[PDB]
C-alpha cells in the first residue's frame, strides 16, 4: 500500500567464472555441449528470462539491466 | 514537529539523528530495503558535507560585495560572486596570480587528496590513520561517526565535552546548514532573474520592497 | 598541573610536560613518533636560536645603521667597509664550508649521542652534553646552567617562539611597506588610521629580481599582490 | 584472469580475432600489393 | 601494515609484498597468475631499465643542447648521426637486431628453463649465465662488482630503488613525448620556459593540453 | 563532436547503470509492482518533462538560429547559442515579446507571446518544412497537457486513481464480470505488457511515417 | 496588476477551491470518492499528521492550489477569447 524504493544489496557478485560456462541460464544447457544442436539452443534461449527460472524478481530484474544495456548500445 | 510530518516516516524518525524534525514525506530515510546511495548512514553524511560547504559558499558570495561597499577592501575587487571567474560568460577577473585553468588543477590535486581521504574513511572507519602521511595519520582516526570525526584538529578546542552540549551544537550546525544550502539556492536564482548581486538586490528590496521583488523583477 | 594552551582542552598522551614549554599543543599529531619528535626538537632549538639572533641583528642595525635597509643588506654594495664590492663566490665558500662542518657536528651529535664531544685535534677537550642541543661547556663559559635549567630553558623556548614570530611580521612588514621594522613602527604611530595592513597590503614592494653582480636572483613577496 | 581467457578462448571469440587477423592480413596485402590478377 | 597504492584499499592476493615495490597496485588484475605475474615483473623490470638509460641519455644530451655544444635533440639526433656519419640505417638496424636478438632469446629461453643457459654451451661460460632470481640475472658478468652475493639487506633496498627509479624513468620518457608532442622542444627547453615564469608556463596555457582553455 | 563525447558518456553510464541494478542494487518485485507510480512519472516527468525542456531549446536556439538562417545570414555571422541565450537584446530583436521577459507567462498575458507561439500551419516557403515556431508552440502544449495527465494515478496519498478500481467499476450486461483480473493479469506477466506496448508502438511507428511524409517538420526535408 | 479582473479571478478561484475541499465539497487526501461522487475514507500511504479540524493537510493545499490555478487560468484565456 506504500510507493517505496525496495531494493537488495548485492545479490550477484560480478565475477568472469560464468563467462567461461556457456549456457548457464538455464539447466538443460548446463550440462554442456553433446550435438550442434545444443549451441543453437545457446542463442535461441538466451534473453528467454522466464524460461531459466520461475522467479518473478528475478526474471524483473534482468529485464531492468537488459534494458540499460538496450540504452547503452543506443547511444 | 515540522509542517508535512507523517506516520510512516515517524517509523523510522524517533530523534536519533541531528536535527531530526519527521521532515520525509519522500521516504528516503526508510533502512528496510535500502541500499546503494539511499540509505541513512549515506544521506546524512552528504547533508552534513552539503551543509558545511553551502555555509562556507554563502559566506564566500555575500562577503566580498559587503566588504566592498564597506569601504575595506578596494575598488579593483568587490564584484559578483558569479563574475569572479567562475562563469566566464557571465564575466571572469583576470586580476589572480595565474589563470584559472592552473589554480584549477592545484585545486584538482588538493581536492582529490582531501575527497579522498575522506572516502576512504567513510568506506573503512579508521583506515586513514595507518598508513603513512608525514605524521598526520595520527588525526585522521575520526570516530565510528564518519560525518563528526573529530581529533586533535577537526576539533582544535574540544568543544561538546557533554553528550548534550554535542547535540546542541549538531542541532545548531545543521539548521545553520539548511539555511545557508537555501540561501545558496536563492543567490543562484536571483542572479539568473536579477543578473546582480545578493548584497545588491538586498539593499534594492530595502529601499522599496514594493517596487522591488519577484513579482516586479519578472519584466 | 601546567597550564594548558586552550582552556578545556586536553593534552596529548606524549606532552606530559617533561620537555620546557610545553603547552600541550599538537593540532597534526607530529609528535606521536618518538624519533620525528627529537628531531622536531632540534629543529625548533635551531629556528628559535637563529630567529632570536636575526631579530637582534636587524633591531641592532637599524637602530645603529638607520640609512641601510635590512631587505636589501645582502647585497654587495651595500657591505661596509673593508667588504664592499667583495667577491660573493668566495663569501657563500666562507659559508658553506664552516657552516657544513658544525652541522655535520651537530647533525652527529644527534644522531650518535655524546659521540662528538671531545675535539678532534686536541685531545682532553670535551663538552660536558647534557642533554641533545644543549651541548655548554665552551659553548656556556660563563656557566649559568648550574642552577634552574628546567626555567631557564623554557625562557628560552618561548623568547625563540616570539622571536620567530617576530622576525617573520619583519620580513611581511618590509615586503608590503619597504622598510624596517622601527621605521615602519613609527609611520604607524604617526598615523594608525592611514598606514596599517588594511591598506599597505596587497602591494609588494620587492622586485621581480636583482642582477647581484654576473647572476640574476629571482625574488618574490609571500602573496600575489601589486609587484 | 583463468576465467577471462577462457572466455577469450570460446568460440566466438577465437572465431572473431582469427577472422579479423585474416582480413588485415588480406587487406593490408592488397594495400601494399595493389591489384594482384596473376603471379 | 605495508603502505599502499591507495590507502584504506586491501591488497590483492597475489600481491604480498614479496617483489620489490609492491604497493598492491593492480584494479584490472593482470598479474593474477604465477606465471603470469612472473612474466610481467621481468617485462616492467626490463622496461625500467631501458627507461632509465633512455632518461639519462635523453638529460644530458639536453644539457648539451642547453650550453654552447651542439648536442642535437633527442627527437632530431637519429637523423643527425644517420646524416652526419656515413651510416646506413638498414644495417645499423640489422646489426641491433642480431644483438639483441642473440641476448633476449638467450634470457627468453632462460625464463623457460632456468639455469639452462649456465650448461656451457655457450663458449664454456657456465657461472655467467646461471641466474639469480626472475628478472635479476645476477654473476660476475651482469654484476662484477658483486653486490648481488653480500649484505641482503643492502641488496634488497637496492630492488627497491631499482623498481622505483624505474617507473620514474617511464613516467619521465612518456613526459618526453608528451612535452614534445604538444610543446615542441626538448624537455629542457619546457624546463627553463616553466622556470622563467611558472605562472603562466605551463601545461594549462600550452594551448594543445587543455582544449577549452 | 560535443554531442558524440558526450553520448558515449551516457552508453558508459546507462551500462554503469545496468551492471550497478544488476549486481549492487537490484529493486524487489513491489518495486517493479508500482503501475500507478510509474505510469504517472511516465506520463509527467519523462514526456511532460522532455517536451518541456525541448520547447525551452527550440525557443531559445532553434527558433533564432533558424530564423536568421532563413533570413540569410550566413552560419559563420550567426550568434552562437549561449550568446541568445545570454543577453535579451538579441531575442529582443528577432522576438520583441523577449523584451517583456517572462512577466507576460505569469501575468495570464500569454497573447504576448504572439511572435514564437502561432499557428501558422501549413510549410514554410523558403525551407519547406514545418514553421519552427508552431513546433515550439505545440511542444509547450503538450508539455501541459502530459504534465497535467502526470497527476492521475494515486501513489502514496489520497488523491488520485487505482487502476484497478476503474477497471472493475467498467462492467456491462454484454460483457459478464468486465474487467476483473486484468490488473492481475498486467502487473506480473511482462510478455502480456510487451504485447500491448509493441502493439501501440509499432502503430504508432507507421502513424509517424505518414505524418512525416505529409508534413514535414524539419527544413529543407521535403 | 493588483486589483485587475485577472488577479481577481484567479485568487477567486483559488479560494473557492481551497474553500472547497476544507469544508468538505470537494475531494481531499483524507476522503475520496466513489463512481457515484460520494464522499468516503480512503487508504492513504503518506498519513500526514495535520493540526487542522477537519485534517486539511499541505497535499490538499497543493491539489487545491493547481486546480484553482488551472480553472482560473482557464476562465481568464476564455473570457479573453471571446472579448468579453
Ligand atoms: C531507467 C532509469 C532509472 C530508474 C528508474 C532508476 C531508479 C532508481 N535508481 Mg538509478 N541510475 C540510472 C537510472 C535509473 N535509476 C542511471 C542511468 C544511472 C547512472 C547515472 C543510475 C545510477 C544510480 C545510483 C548510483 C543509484 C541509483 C539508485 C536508484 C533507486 C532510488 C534512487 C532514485 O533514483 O531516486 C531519485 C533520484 C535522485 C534522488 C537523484 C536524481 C538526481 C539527478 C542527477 C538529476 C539529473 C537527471 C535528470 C533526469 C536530468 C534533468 C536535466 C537537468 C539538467 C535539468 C531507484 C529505484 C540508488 C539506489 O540504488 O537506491 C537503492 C543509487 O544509489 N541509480
Ligand atoms: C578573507 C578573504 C580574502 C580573499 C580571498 C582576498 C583575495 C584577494 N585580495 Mg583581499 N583583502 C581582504 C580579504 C581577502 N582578499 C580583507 C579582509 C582586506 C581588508 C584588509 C583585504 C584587502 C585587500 C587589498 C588592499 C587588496 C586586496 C587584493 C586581493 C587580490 C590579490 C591577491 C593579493 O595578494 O592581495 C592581497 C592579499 C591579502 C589582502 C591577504 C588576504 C588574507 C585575509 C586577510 C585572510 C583572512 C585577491 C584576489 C588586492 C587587489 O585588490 O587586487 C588588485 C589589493 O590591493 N585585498
Ligand atoms: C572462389 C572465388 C574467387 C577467386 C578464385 C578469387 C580470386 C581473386 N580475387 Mg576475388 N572475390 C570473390 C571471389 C574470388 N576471388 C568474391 C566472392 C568477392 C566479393 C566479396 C571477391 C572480391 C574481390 C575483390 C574486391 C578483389 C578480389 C581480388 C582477387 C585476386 C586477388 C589475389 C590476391 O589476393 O593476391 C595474393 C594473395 C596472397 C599472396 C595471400 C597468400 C596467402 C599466404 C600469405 C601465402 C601462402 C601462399 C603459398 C584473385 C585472383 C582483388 C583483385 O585485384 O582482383 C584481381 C580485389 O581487388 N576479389
Ligand atoms: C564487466 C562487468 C560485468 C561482469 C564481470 C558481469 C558478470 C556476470 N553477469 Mg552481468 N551485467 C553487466 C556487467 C557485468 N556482468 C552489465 C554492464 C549489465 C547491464 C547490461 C549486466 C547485466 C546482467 C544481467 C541481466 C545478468 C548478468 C549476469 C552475469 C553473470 C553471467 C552472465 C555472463 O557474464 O555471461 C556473458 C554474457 C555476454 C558476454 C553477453 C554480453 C552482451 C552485451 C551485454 C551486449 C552486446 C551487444 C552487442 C555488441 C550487439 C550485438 C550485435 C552483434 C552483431 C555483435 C556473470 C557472473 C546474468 C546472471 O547473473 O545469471 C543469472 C544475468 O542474467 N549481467
Ligand atoms: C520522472 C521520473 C522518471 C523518468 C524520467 C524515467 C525514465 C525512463 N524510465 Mg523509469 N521509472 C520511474 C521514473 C522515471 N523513469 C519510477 C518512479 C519507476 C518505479 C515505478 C520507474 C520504473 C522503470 C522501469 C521498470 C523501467 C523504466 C524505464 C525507463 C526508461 C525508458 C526508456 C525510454 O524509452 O525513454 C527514453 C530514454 C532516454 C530519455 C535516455 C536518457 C535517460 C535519462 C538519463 C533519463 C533517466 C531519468 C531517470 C529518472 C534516472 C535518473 C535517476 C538518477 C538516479 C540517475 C526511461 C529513461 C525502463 C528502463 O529500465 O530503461 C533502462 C524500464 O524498464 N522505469
Ligand atoms: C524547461 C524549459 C526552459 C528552460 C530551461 C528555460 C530557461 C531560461 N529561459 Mg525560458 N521559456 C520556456 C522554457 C524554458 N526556459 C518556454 C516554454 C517559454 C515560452 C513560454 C519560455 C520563454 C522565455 C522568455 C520570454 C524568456 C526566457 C528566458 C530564460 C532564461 C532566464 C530565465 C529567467 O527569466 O529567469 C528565471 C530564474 C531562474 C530560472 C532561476 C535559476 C535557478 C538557478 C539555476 C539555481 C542555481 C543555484 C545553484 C545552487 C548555485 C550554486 C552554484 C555554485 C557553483 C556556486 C533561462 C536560461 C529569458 C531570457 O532568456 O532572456 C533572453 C526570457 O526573457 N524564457
Ligand atoms: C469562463 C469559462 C470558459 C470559457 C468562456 C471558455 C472559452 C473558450 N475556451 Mg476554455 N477552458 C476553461 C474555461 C472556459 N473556456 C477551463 C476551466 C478549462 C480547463 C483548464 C479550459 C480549457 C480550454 C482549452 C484546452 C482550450 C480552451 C479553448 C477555448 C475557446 C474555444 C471555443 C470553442 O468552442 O472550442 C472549440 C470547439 C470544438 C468543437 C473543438 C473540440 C474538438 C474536440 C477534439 C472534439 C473559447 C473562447 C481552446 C483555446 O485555446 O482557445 C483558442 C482550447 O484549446 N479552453
Ligand atoms: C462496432 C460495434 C461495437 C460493438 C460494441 O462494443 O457494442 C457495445 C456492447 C456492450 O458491451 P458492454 O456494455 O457489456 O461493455 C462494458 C464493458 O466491456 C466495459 O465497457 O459490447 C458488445 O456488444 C460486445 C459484443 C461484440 C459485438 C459484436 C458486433 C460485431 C461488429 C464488429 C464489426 C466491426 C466493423
Ligand atoms: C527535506 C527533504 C525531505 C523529502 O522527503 C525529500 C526532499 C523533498 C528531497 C527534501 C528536500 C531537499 C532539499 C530542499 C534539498 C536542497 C538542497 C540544496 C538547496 C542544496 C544546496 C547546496 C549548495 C551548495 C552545496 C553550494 C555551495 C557553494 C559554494 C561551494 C560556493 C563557492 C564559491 C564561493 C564561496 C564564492 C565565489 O564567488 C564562487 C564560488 C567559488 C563558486
Ligand atoms: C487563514 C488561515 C491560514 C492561512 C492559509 C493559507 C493562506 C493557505 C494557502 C495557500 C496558497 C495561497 C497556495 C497557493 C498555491 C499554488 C499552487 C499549488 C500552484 C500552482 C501551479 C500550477 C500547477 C500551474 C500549472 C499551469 C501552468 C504552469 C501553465 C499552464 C496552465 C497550468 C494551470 C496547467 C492559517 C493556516 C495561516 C491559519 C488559520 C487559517
Ligand atoms: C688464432 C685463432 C684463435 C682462436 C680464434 C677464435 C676461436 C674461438 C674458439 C673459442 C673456444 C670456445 C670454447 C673454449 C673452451 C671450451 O670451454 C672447452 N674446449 C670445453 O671443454
Ligand atoms: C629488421 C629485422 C631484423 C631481425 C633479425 C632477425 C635475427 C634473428 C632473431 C630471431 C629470434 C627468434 C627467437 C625464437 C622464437 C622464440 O623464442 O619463440
Ligand atoms: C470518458 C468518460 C466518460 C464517462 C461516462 C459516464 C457515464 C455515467 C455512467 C454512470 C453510471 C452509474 O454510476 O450508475
Amino acid at each position: 500500500k506504500k510507493v517505496k524504493i525496495a531494493v537488495d544489496r548485492n545479490p550477484v557478485e560480478t565475477s568472469f567464472e560464468k563467462w567461461a560456462k556457456p549456457g548457464h541460464f538455464s539447466r538443460t544447457l548446463s550440462k554442456g555441449p553433446n550435438t550442434t544442436t545444443w549451441i543453437w539452443n545457446l542463442h535461441a534461449d538466451a534473453h528467454d528470462f522466464d524460461s531459466h527460472t520461475s522467479d518473478l524478481e528475478e526474471i524483473s530484474r534482468k529485464v531492468f539491466s537488459a534494458h540499460f544495456g538496450q540504452l547503452g548500445i543506443i547511444f | 514537529l515540522y509542517v508535512g510530518a507523517s506516520q510512516s516516516s515517524l517509523a523510522y524518525l524517533d530523534g536519533s539523528l541531528p536535527g531530526d524534525f519527521g521532515f520525509d514525506p519522500l521516504g528516503l530515510l526508510d533502512p528496510v530495503n535500502s541500499g546503494g546511495f539511499i540509505e541513512p548512514k549515506w544521506l546524512q553524511y552528504s547533508e552534513v558535507i552539503h551543509a558545511r560547504w553551502a555555509m562556507l559558499g554563502a559566506a564566500g558570495c555575500i562577503a566580498p560585495e559587503v566588504l566592498g561597499a564597506a569601504g575595506l577592501i578596494p575598488d579593483a575587487t568587490n564584484i559578483k560572486w558569479f563574475e569572479s571567474g567562475v562563469i566566464p560568460p557571465a564575466g571572469s577577473y583576470n586580476g589572480y596570480w595565474a589563470d584559472p585553468y592552473t589554480i584549477f588543477f592545484v585545486e584538482i590535486v588538493a581536492m582529490q587528496f582531501a575527497e579522498l581521504r575522506r572516502l576512504q574513511d567513510f568506506r573503512y572507519p579508521g583506515s586513514m590513520g595507518q598508513q603513512y602521511f608525514l605524521g598526520l595519520e595520527a588525526i585522521f582516526k575520526g570516530s565510528g561517526d564518519a560525518a563528526y570525526p573529530g581529533g586533535p584538529f577537526f576539533n582544535l578546542f574540544n568543544l561538546g565535552k557533554t553528550e548534550a552540549a554535542m547535540k546542541e551544537l549538531k542541532l545548531k550546525e545543521i539548521k545553520n546548514g539548511r539555511l545557508a544550502m537555501l540561501a545558496m539556492l536563492g543567490y543562484g536564482a536571483q542572479a539568473v532573474m536579477t543578473g546582480k548581486g545578493p548584497f545588491q538586490n538586498l539593499v534594492e528590496h530595502l529601499a522599496d520592497p514594493v517596487n522591488n521583488n519577484i513579482l516586479t523583477n519578472f519584466g | 598541573d601546567r597550564k594548558l594552551w586552550a582552556p578545556g582542552v586536553v593534552a596529548p598522551e606524549y606532552l606530559k610536560g617533561d620537555l620546557a614549554g610545553d603547552y600541550g599543543w599538537d593540532p597534526l599529531g607530529l609528535g606521536a613518533d618518538p624519533t620525528a619528535l627529537k628531531w622536531y626538537r632540534q629543529s625548533e632549538l635551531q629556528h628559535a636560536r637563529w630567529a632570536m639572533l636575526g631579530v637582534a641583528g636587524v633591531l641592532v642595525q637599524e637602530i645603529v645603521k638607520p640609512d641601510v635597509y635590512f631587505y636589501e643588506a645582502g647585497l654587495p654594495q651595500n657591505l661596509p667597509e673593508p667588504f664592499t664590492n667583495i667577491n660573493m663566490g668566495g663569501l657563500l665558500a666562507w659559508e658553506f664550508i664552516l657552516m657544513h662542518w658544525v652541522e655535520v657536528r651537530r647533525w652527529q651529535d644527534y644522531k650518535n649521542f655524546g659521540s662528538v664531544n671531545e675535539d678532534p685535534i686536541f685531545k682532553g677537550n670535551k663538552v660536558p652534553n647534557p642533554e641533545m642541543g644543549y651541548p655548554g661547556g665552551i659553548f656556556d663559559p660563563f656557566g649559568f646552567s648550574k642552577g634552574n635549567l628546567k626555567e631557564l630553558q623554557t625562557k628560552e623556548i618561548k623568547n625563540g617562539r616570539l622571536a620567530m614570530i617576530a622576525y617573520m611580521a619583519f620580513i611581511l612588514q618590509a615586503q608590503a611597506t619597504g622598510k624596517g621594522p622601527l621605521a615602519a613602527l613609527s609611520a604607524h604611530l604617526s598615523n594608525p588610521f592611514g598606514n596599517n595592513i588594511l591598506k599597505n597590503i596587497g602591494t609588494c614592494t620587492v622586485p621581480h629580481s636583482v642582477d647581484v653582480q654576473g647572476l640574476t636572483i629571482p625574488l618574490t613577496c609571500l602573496w600575489p599582490g601589486s609587484q | 584472469m583463468k576465467d577471462f581467457t577462457t572466455y577469450l578462448s570460446t568460440a566466438p571469440v577465437i572465431a572473431t580475432i582469427w577472422f579479423t587477423f585474416t582480413a588485415g592480413l588480406l587487406i593490408e596485402i592488397n594495400r601494399y600489393f595493389p591489384d594482384p590478377l596473376v603471379f | 601494515v605495508r603502505p599502499v597504492w591507495f590507502p584504506g584499499n586491501p591488497p590483492p592476493a597475489h600481491l604480498d609484498g614479496s617483489l620489490a615495490g609492491d604497493y598492491g597496485f593492480d584494479p584490472l588484475f593482470l598479474g593474477q597468475e604465477p606465471q603470469t605475474l612472473k612474466w610481467y615483473v621481468q617485462a616492467e623490470l626490463v622496461h625500467g631499465r631501458f627507461a632509465m638509460l633512455g632518461a639519462a641519455g635523453i638529460i644530458l644530451t639536453s644539457i648539451g643542447a642547453k650550453v654552447g655544444l651542439g648536442f642535437p635533440e633527442w627527437y632530431d639526433a637519429g637523423k643527425v648521426v644517420v646524416e652526419k656519419n656515413n651510416i646506413d640505417f638498414p644495417t645499423l638496424m640489422v646489426i641491433q637486431f642480431y644483438l639483441m636478438g642473440w641476448a633476449e632469446t638467450k634470457r627468453w629461453y632462460d625464463f623457460k628453463n632456468p639455469g639452462s643457459q649456465a650448461d656451457g654451451s655457450f663458449l664454456g661460460f657456465t657461472e655467467e649465465f646461471k641466474g639469480l632470481e626472475n628478472g635479476y640475472p645476477g654473476g660476475r658478468f651482469f654484476d662484477p662488482m658483486g653486490l648481488s652475493r653480500g649484505d641482503a639487506a643492502k641488496y634488497q633496498e637496492y630492488k627497491q630503488k631499482e623498481v622505483k627509479n624505474g617507473r620514474l624513468a617511464m613516467i619521465a620518457c612518456l613526459g618526453f613525448a608528451a612535452q614534445y608532442a604538444a610543446t615542441g622542444k626538448g624537455p629542457l627547453d619546457n624546463l627553463a620556459d616553466h622556470l622563467a615564469d611558472p605562472n603562466h608556463v605551463n601545461f594549462a596555457t600550452n594551448g594543445v593540453s587543455i582544449p577549452i582553455a | 563532436y560535443t554531442t558524440a563525447i558526450g553520448g558515449l558518456v551516457m552508453a558508459a553510464a546507462m551500462f554503469f547503470a545496468g551492471w550497478f541494478h544488476y549486481h549492487k542494487a537490484a529493486p524487489k518485485l513491489e518495486w517493479f509492482q508500482n503501475v500507478e507510480s510509474m505510469l504517472n512519472h511516465h506520463l509527467g516527468g519523462l514526456l511532460g518533462l522532455g517536451s518541456l525542456a525541448w520547447a525551452g531549446h527550440q525557443i531559445h536556439v532553434s527558433l533564432p538560429v533558424n530564423k536568421l538562417l532563413d533570413a540569410g545570414v550566413d552560419p559563420k555571422e550567426i550568434p552562437l547559442p549561449h550568446d541568445l541565450l545570454l543577453n535579451r537584446a538579441i531575442m529582443a530583436d528577432l522576438y520583441p515579446s523577449f523584451a517583456k521577459g517572462i512577466a507576460p507567462f505569469f501575468t495570464l498575458n500569454w497573447s504576448e507571446y504572439s511572435d514564437f507561439l502561432t499557428f501558422k500551419g501549413g510549410l514554410n516557403p523558403v525551407t519547406g518544412g514545418l514553421w519552427l515556431s508552431d513546433t515550439a508552440h505545440h511542444h509547450v502544449a503538450i508539455a501541459v497537457l502530459f504534465l497535467v495527465a502526470g497527476h492521475m494515478y494515486r501513489t502514496n496519498w489520497g488523491i488520485g486513481h487505482s487502476m484497478k478500481e476503474i477497471l472493475e467499476a467498467h462492467r456491462g450486461p454484454f460483457t459478464g464480470e468486465g474487467h476483473v483480473g486484468l490488473y492481475e493479469i498486467l502487473t506480473t506477466s511482462w510478455h502480456a505488457q510487451l504485447a500491448i506496448n509493441l502493439a501501440l508502438f509499432g502503430s504508432l511507428s507507421i502513424i509517424v511515417a505518414h505524418h512525416m511524409y505529409a508534413m514535414p517538420p524539419y527544413p529543407y526535408l521535403a | 496588476f493588483i486589483g485587475s479582473s485577472t488577479n481577481l479571478i484567479m485568487v477567486a478561484s483559488t479560494t473557492a477551491t481551497l474553500a472547497a475541499a476544507r469544508f468538505g465539497l470537494a475531494p481531499t487526501v483524507k476522503k475520496n470518492t466513489t463512481a457515484g461522487l460520494k464522499l468516503v475514507d480512503s487508504k492513504n500511504s503518506a498519513g500526514v499528521i495535520s493540526n487542522d479540524p477537519a485534517g486539511f493537510t499541505i497535499v490538499d493545499v497543493l491539489a487545491m492550489g493547481a486546480a484553482g490555478h488551472g480553472l482560473g487560468v482557464g476562465i481568464v484565456l476564455g473570457l479573453k477569447g471571446i472579448g468579453a
